[PDB]
RNA sequence: AGCUAGUUGGUGGGGUAAUGGCCCACCAAGGCGACGACGGGUAGCCGGUCUGAGAGGAUGGCCGGCCACAGGGGCACUGAGACACGGGCCCCACUCCUACGGGAGGCAGCAGUUAGGAAUCUUCCGCAAUGGGCGCAAGCCUGACGGAGCGACGCCGCUUGGAGGAAGAAGCCCUUCGGGGUGUAAACUCCUGAACCCGGGACGAAACCCCCGACGAGGGGACUGACGGUACCGGGGUAAUAGCGCCGGCCAACUCCGUGCCAGCAGCCGCGGUAAUACGGAGGGCGCGAGCGUUACCCGGAUUCACUGGGCGUAAAGGGCGUGUAGGCGGCCUGGGGCGUCCCAUGUGAAAGACCACGGCUCAACCGUGGGGGAGCGUGGGAUACGCUCAGGCUAGACG
């Protein structure tokens, strides 16, 4: 299922900042601002130039992991993007940022979006007045995301509100922050996105 | 070639000759042995590259090779092949597949395990 | 005898049918002659049965012979109905 | 045998111009006259007069020539950069409306003889006719 | 409809029958270059009205016999010998490749 | 696994075969085609029939022996 | 490379629902064939499926259509319909009982057995649904179907936690001995609670039936669930499976020790013959992950059968040359026909699928509804440049 293990070691690998902790990925210990290096035993030694094939292959990597998916789930998306009017490069991340987890974690009621995920998957999100457990599940524009009234009283939800309580949401969301509840107004777009990623490159990826 | 000539004639379409007979284009036969040798390989290659001639269930009788140092495969090893030439022997053009009837996992090899047929070792 | 039935679609505990006319004689999802209504008895959608009610007639004058769940269906979507 | 007319024609064309001849020459006829009238007002060519060469009708072609140009290669850049009989005999290619061949994405174009005359592929798009394709000009 | 077809009277052998050949110029599936295919029709001919070298329109009928399912609808042009003669040479060109 | 199994028992080259393969005829008996070692054609180290050369025989097949030693 | 003698056509008849050599009697001697007949091999065929940018190439499992066949081969009978899977006769082969004369069979129905095989399922529940047959109806059947089981066999969804947390414990590993690595990974605190347990509990099922109303419309009534106490909902509630491939190049990912052209690896190239980023292990890393690999097959890449889209001096490839038959191909002008060609209209292109849109399953896969597209082929009309054809003329080609 998940990615299942030991994260900043993956964002030291892309070589770049992938926020799965949330929290401590912000402070001084992300192992990009201590250190910064790809892991393991060949970490500081001399990074040859990578051919076209394997950068393509590490931003893809890159997206993935920040939006945490079994490869085959991704490649899914990728194609359905591709089937679909409209860009493919940009479509496919509105289709990515879409899922519902991950709107959660933009919305804040999770601070990482496997925090967010696991949120979901116990069954404390909530869209348009439904338990609505299932991370995948990409949600339509117009949709009430909010936080079940069961879990509105739980610590870490309250936390993570207060966190986010005047700190701005996404140009493609809203949040009310009092009811717990949160549109998904719009479908995002590219440059509604802080993304380390260049998705021209996933679909050179994918298109070999 | 002129479009008459090829209305005429057209492309001799090009068969996919068959690299492996095993036959029934079946993906293993298992077949009992009646040879297990050793065989002195090709041009650039020195070794002493084991084998075993293999009588199938699909009639051929074919000398496949053993992957992996040893085997408890005797003579009237009743043995899965598995298909693929080996570049070295000649005229060897299968394999035994380890981990099934008479041939068995290649024994502590911790690594490439799913393809010698090691059972994964019970870690302390 | 050309009946008016319901051939059986959707998946396994998803029924879905089609008010079909077809040959008496066929796979029961088999090669109807046309599909005149559907028809969803598990009530999901607020559509959970259109018939094409002049077709239906038509069919029935012929001497189609709807079958008793379908007759059921076409009663209910106002096909016997006369005025 | 002179085995095609209207392919020679394209080719006789296609050789003035690969070294600059001004004019070419090449024997008369309607259907060849109706393509050079096509290829004139799309503007690969100068236009045509019609002379009579020793005896018979002749179309002089005045073939088109881009500016002379500076450098190594001082080439004047071709106008017809490429010509090609697509229906010759043999082979003959009848295409329908929708199949009608775009040609260079739009830039130069598919001569088509149409129920409607001989014509630019735009212009068979326009009327909705497709017909037998002669070539293609770019 | 009932097909109709048009062809030339290759032979008359048979009592109350011709042999009608009817060409039929379709493009190649495949390469597109237009081929002419031509068959052998076996035409029922009621009188013996028809004669070697007609160019006949055909129609077909209920069988009237194995490989003859044909009434000769009616004539178009006759006497074309020219039509019936290459047909004839290239069946005659058989006897030569052979063993 | 790497199994130390070999006999490196020594014999008389009989015949010269082919790529550099001999019928040497051992110590204690049996005559088998041996090829030569790889070191030994690393060293150009020839071999002729009339020679007494250490020759290491497999368990599998004591039948196709490698002669080891420079003579 | 020739095939054919009921073979081909006729007349007459028989037979059939009906045409017909289907069959026969009699004539006539045809008929088919390199535009590839006959023969051999192979094979159910299609909607589709995969693949491909497309053209195409493969393929026809499952679902739908059609055929054929129900041990092999005949043959009818009955019937609306069969030459008949769970009807009949006969021969043959096999098994089964036989008081040896004789009979009994037929799983390519579901399930199962055994064999063959690399390999493929439960001697399951149910008529509740939908369909079938019969019957006035009740109802009875129904291995159709609905479901359940088993198989990571595919697809999709989810779990094996989450937040923090050292300028970095140990263990293991490298080191140039400082240190680096594994790695915020763990430990540990907090949180959330797959599992699991308790309570509730479906939709799928409203007809058929009965009464009022004419046994019509129409209205009311009453019954009925295999799945299944399942899904799901409410409460309760523990941190709670990770593996497999790879790590020379192609190809994402390197160091150490073992080893010494051995043992081995290999898809190709090729590593191994004492510093192996290619073998075996270790750490580390990369890829995917309830999978990952290998095999086999298909397409792809392979414009490597090239129609789109290759070629032939030397790379495989121009016949040794003529002269020619079939065929292919065809100069200029005018006119018709309009067969090819184009266009328009409509018919067809079933359903499913595939395309789009929305909808329903907590998402998806899956499914439903609606739309469109569609190569092709049919008919009506039209168009005339091209090709075709017929007619007329012309001299550039050709011949004289
Ligand atoms: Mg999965
Ligand atoms: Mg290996
Ligand atoms: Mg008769
Ligand atoms: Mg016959
Ligand atoms: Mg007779
Ligand atoms: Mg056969
Ligand atoms: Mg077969
Ligand atoms: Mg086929
Ligand atoms: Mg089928
Ligand atoms: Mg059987
Ligand atoms: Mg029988
Ligand atoms: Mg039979
Ligand atoms: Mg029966
Ligand atoms: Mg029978
Ligand atoms: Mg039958
Ligand atoms: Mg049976
Ligand atoms: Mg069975
Ligand atoms: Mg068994
Ligand atoms: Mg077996
Ligand atoms: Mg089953
Ligand atoms: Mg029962
Ligand atoms: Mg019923
Ligand atoms: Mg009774
Ligand atoms: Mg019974
Ligand atoms: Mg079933
Ligand atoms: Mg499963
Ligand atoms: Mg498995
Ligand atoms: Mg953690
Ligand atoms: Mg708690
Ligand atoms: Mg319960
Ligand atoms: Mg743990
Ligand atoms: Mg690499
Ligand atoms: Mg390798
Ligand atoms: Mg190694
Ligand atoms: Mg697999
Ligand atoms: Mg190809
Ligand atoms: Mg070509
Ligand atoms: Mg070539
Ligand atoms: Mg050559
Ligand atoms: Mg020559
Ligand atoms: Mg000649
Ligand atoms: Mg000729
Ligand atoms: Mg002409
Ligand atoms: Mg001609
Ligand atoms: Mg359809
Ligand atoms: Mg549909
Ligand atoms: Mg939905
Ligand atoms: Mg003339
Ligand atoms: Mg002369």
């Amino acid at each position: 299922g998940r990615y299942i293990g030991p994260v900043c070691r993956l964002c030291r690998r892309e070589g770049v900042k992938l926020y799965l902790k949330g929290e401590r990925c912000y402070s001084p210990k992300c192992a990009m601002e201590r250190r910064p290096y790809p892991p393991g035993q060949h970490g500081q030694k001399r990074a040859r130039r990578p051919s076209d094939y394997a950068v393509r292959l590490r931003e893809k990597q890159k997206l993935r992991r920040i939006y945490g998916i079994s490869e085959r789930q991704f490649r899914n998306l990728f194609e359905e993007a591709s089937k679909k009017k409209g860009v493919t490069g940009s479509v496919f991340l509105g289709l990515l940022e879409s899922r519902l987890d991950n709107v959660v974690y933009r919305l804040g009621f999770a601070v990482s979006r496997r925090q967010a995920r696991q949120l979901v998957r116990h069954g404390h999100i909530t869209v348009n007045g439904r338990r609505v457990d299932l991370p995948s599940y990409r949600v339509r524009p117009g949709d009430e995301i909010a936080v079940a009234e069961k879990s509105r009283n739980l610590e870490l939800i309250r936390q993570n509100l207060e966190a986010m309580k005047g700190r701005k949401v996404g140009p493609w969301l809203s949040l009310d922050v009092e009811g717990m509840k949160g549109k998904f107004l719009r479908l995002p777009d590219r440059e509604d996105l802080a993304l380390p990623v260049n998705e021209q490159l996933v679909i050179e990826f994918y298109s070999r | 070639p002129t479009i008459n000539q090829l209305v005429r004639k057209g492309r001799e379409k090009v068969r996919k000759k068959s690299k492996v007979p095993a036959l029934k284009g079946a993906p293993f036969r298992r077949g009992v042995c009646t040879v297990v040798r050793t065989v002195t390989p090709k041009k650039p290659n020195s070794a002493l590259r084991k084998v075993a001639k293999v009588r199938l269930t699909s009639g051929y009788e074919v000398t496949a090779y053993i992957p992996g140092e040893g085997h408890n495969l005797q003579e009237h090893s009743v043995v899965l092949i598995r298909g693929g030439r080996v570049k070295d022997l000649p005229g060897v053009r299968y394999h035994i597949v380890r981990g099934v009837y008479d041939a068995a996992g290649v024994k502590d090899r911790k690594k490439s395990r799913s393809k010698y047929g090691t059972k994964k070792p019970k870690e302390a | 005898m050309v009946k008016i039935r319901l051939a059986r679609f959707g998946s396994k505990h998803n029924p879905h049918y089609r008010i079909v006319v077809t040959d008496a004689r066929r796979k029961r999802d088999g090669k109807y002659i046309e599909k005149i209504g559907y028809y969803d008895p598990r009530k999901t959608t607020p559509d959970w049965l259109k018939v094409d009610v002049e077709r239906a007639r038509y069919w029935l004058s012929v001497g189609a012979q709807p079958t008793d769940t379908a007759r059921r269906l076409l009663r209910q979507a106002g096909v016997f109905r006369q005025e | 045998m002179l085995t095609d007319p209207i392919a020679d024609m394209l080719t006789r064309i296609r050789n003035a111009t690969r070294v600059y001849k001004e004019s070419t020459d090449v024997p008369a006829s309607r259907f060849k006259e109706e393509i050079l009238r096509i290829l004139a007002r799309e503007g690969f060519i100068k236009g045509y007069e019609r002379v009579d060469v020793d005896g018979k009708p002749y179309l002089r072609v005045y073939l088109k020539y881009g500016p002379r140009r500076q450098g190594p290669d001082p080439r004047p850049e071709q106008v017809i950069h490429h010509i090609r009989r697509i229906s010759k005999p043999g082979r003959r290619v009848y295409v329908g409306v929708k199949e009608i061949p775009r040609v260079r994405r739009g830039l130069g174009i598919a001569i088509l003889s149409t129920s409607k005359g001989v014509l630019t592929d735009r212009e068979a798009r326009k009327l909705g006719v497709g017909g037998e394709l002669i070539c293609e000009v770019w | 409809p009932k097909k109709v077809l048009t062809g030339v009277v290759v032979s008359d052998k048979m009592q109350k029958t011709v042999t009608v050949l009817v060409e039929r110029q379709f493009p190649h599936p495949l390469y597109g270059k237009v081929i002419k295919r031509s068959k052998k029709y076996l035409a029922h001919d009621p009188e013996e009205k028809y004669k070697l070298g007609d160019v006949v329109e055909i129609i077909e009928s209920r069988p009237i016999s194995k490989r003859k399912r044909f009434r000769v609808l009616r004539l178009v042009e006759s006497g074309r010998m020219d039509l019936v003669e290459k047909y004839l040479i290239r069946r005659q060109n058989y006897e030569s490749l052979s063993k | 696994a790497k199994e130390k199994d070999t006999i490196r028992t020594e014999g008389v080259v009989t015949e010269a075969l082919p790529n550099a393969t001999f019928r040497v005829k051992l110590d204690s008996g049996p005559e088998i085609l041996a090829y030569i070692s790889g070191k030994m054609r690393m060293h150009y180290i020839r071999i002729l029939p009339g020679d007494r050369v250490v020759v290491e025989i497999t368990p599998y097949d004591p039948t196709r022996g490698r002669i080891v030693y420079r003579k």
